[PDB]
């Protein structure tokens, strides 16, 4: 992300972000198993505005 | 450990010492776990199961096929030698 945007410019940013179900690789404590059809799993997202 | 005397030692950590809490207590943990999520009997895979050929042998098919025939020119007669 540019360290300052100035008056009439345009900057671009890029960010990552890792939601863990899984403590890590290879401790899978708090994985989920999704084999169920009918049933779906949520992520929701709350965007900055 | 040394005792040395006449300075001994303390014979205990005695009844001056402050109790600081009574949080002393893990409370137990009651709970009811279901993991039920319909199952569908199958998985996809690129390859499961397969012990693919490193190298074939090489592999045939026959055929044959025709008749007899032939063209022919033979050695003349000779004189026979003996007998």
């Amino acid at each position: 992300a540019p360290a300052t945007i100035a008056a009439g410019a345009t900057g671009e940013l890029t960010m990552y972000y890792w939601v863990p179900l899984a403590y890590s690789e290879t401790d899978l404590t708090g994985a989920v198993l999704a084999n169920v059809p009918q049933s779906k799993q949520r992520l929701k997202l709350e965007f900055a505005n | 450990a040394l005792i040395n005397p006449q300075f001994p030692y303390a014979g205990p950590v005695p009844i001056p010492g402050p109790a600081p809490t009574e949080t002393m207590p893990l409370l137990n943990y009651r709970v009811e776990g279901r993991i039920a999520g319909i199952q569908q009997a199958r998985q996809f895979m690129p390859f499961l199961q397969g012990p693919h050929r490193a190298v074939a042998e090489q592999t045939y098919h026959a055929i044959g096929t025709g008749i007899q025939m032939g063209q022919t020119f033979n050695q003349p007669l000779i004189n026979t030698q003996e007998g």
